[PDB]
C-alpha cells in the first residue's frame, strides 16, 4: 500500500512500471505505515 | 536581460559559396514552468523537482 502526494489515494501498486498515481497524474508515492507493534526503551 | 541579449546578436546573410538565407529573432517570451506528464499538463513545484 502506497499513499500518493497532493491527492489522498492508496495506489497499492507493486508492478515495476506502475509508478504513476491513478487519476492523479503525479508520480510521487509515499509508503504507508501498517499496524505493527514496535518496542522502545524510554 | 534576455531581450537585450537576443537583440544584441545580429544574424548576417548565410551563403554556402541567386538564393540566400537570412534569419531574424523577434520578441523573446518565457513561459512559467510546467510538467509534461503523459496524461495532461500538471502544475510544477520545486519540491516535485527535488523529489523526482
Ligand atoms: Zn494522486
Amino acid at each position: 500500500t502506497y499513499v500518493c502526494g497532493d491527492c489522498g489515494q492508496e495506489n497499492t501498486l507493486k508492478s515495476g512500471d506502475v509508478i504513476q498515481c491513478r487519476e492523479c497524474g503525479y508520480r510521487i508515492l509515499y509508503k504507508k505505515r501498517t499496524r505493527r507493534v514496535v518496542q522502545y526503551e524510554a | 536581460g534576455l531581450q537585450n541579449v537576443f537583440q544584441s546578436f545580429g544574424e548576417m546573410l548565410v551563403e554556402p559559396s541567386w538564393r540566400y538565407a537570412t534569419v531574424k529573432f523577434g520578441e523573446v517570451t518565457v513561459e512559467k514552468p510546467t510538467f509534461f506528464s503523459d496524461d495532461k499538463e500538471l502544475e510544477f513545484l520545486p519540491w516535485h523537482a527535488r523529489l523526482q
